[PDB]
């Protein structure tokens, strides 16, 4: 009934502020300057940038923001799949297709939890510590100035829903619970799992905005943008892999990306 | 394959 639902929605909850360390609660305080805490240094150019390296972690710029990017993905990666086994009934699936479902989620919740932490001007990193401008990431020379900007785009529009951290953690629990991913060999207790997932997700969102209304439909809609952003991702990786030398995939990435859309 | 993610999936 009601109560399970009820139920659902707070483990999850309470599973989302352990695995992910930045919610979208202390983001926005740090985007608004509503908080007391100090403020984060600005990479707005090339210079602000080298003036940065003291505040964030490890030849030319595009490169090195490029493999410090893929830094916080492989550490993204580890946080969302620490949150997936903590979905009921996730363990308890063939390793298989929790492999699967992991390979073709984590970019798309990537991408959703990233939203947490942009706004129209740019996007925080290293924990809220940061601040990159959208303007410096366009400015990046191509392909890597292409990077960045449709994950700023999905973000305006997907941040106008104002979900809290309580609705996330369970629309990003029904985005890994997706039973059409390719190969996946048993389909069946994915769906039973994401149907109990999408009613706790529909119960939560009438409950915690009532005077939003079909929050739960629209929200829908947007899981297929995800899927497009995570295509037109990995095409933008396919042609890196090929017109630039002097850098290497983390192998974690490797194994998401090889043979995926 | 997908070393990584079954050693994160058993840790």
């Amino acid at each position: 009934e009601s109560a399970d639902l009820r139920a659902l929605a707070k483990h999850l909850y309470d599973s989302y502020i352990k695995s992910f360390p930045l919610t979208k609660a202390k983001a926005r305080a740090i985007l608004t300057g509503k908080t007391t805490d100090k403020s984060p240094f600005v990479i707005y150019d090339m210079n602000s940038l080298m003036m940065g390296e003291d505040k964030i972690k490890f030849k030319e710029v595009a490169i090195r923001i490029f493999q410090g990017c893929q830094y916080r993905s492989v550490e993204a990666v580890q946080e969302i799949t620490e949150y997936a086994k903590s979905i009921p009934g996730f363990v308890n699936l063939d390793l298989n297709d929790q492999v699967t479902l992991l390979k073709y989620g984590v970019h798309e919740i990537i991408y959703t939890m990233l939203a947490s932490l942009m706004n129209k001007d740019g996007v925080l990193i290293s924990e809220g510590q940061g601040f990159m401008t959208r303007e410096f990431l366009k400015s990046l020379r191509k392909p890597f100035g292409d990077f960045m900007e449709p994950k700023f785009e999905f973000a305006v529009k997907f941040n106008a829903l104002e979900l809290d951290d309580s609705d996330l953690a369970i629309f990003i629990a029904v985005i890994i619970l997706s039973g059409d991913r390719p190969g996946l060999l048993n389909v069946k207790p994915i769906e039973d799992i994401q149907d109990n997932l999408l009613q706790a997700l529909e119960l939560q969102l009438k409950l915690n905005h009532p005077e939003s209304s079909q929050l739960f439909a629209k929200l829908l809609q947007k899981m297929t943008d995800l899927r497009q952003i995570v295509t037109e991702h990995v095409q933008l990786l396919q042609v890196i892999k090929k017109t630039e030398t002097d850098m290497s995939l983390h192998p974690l990435l490797q194994e998401i990306y090889k043979d995926l859309y | 394959r997908h070393k990584i993610l079954h050693r994160l999936l058993q840790e």
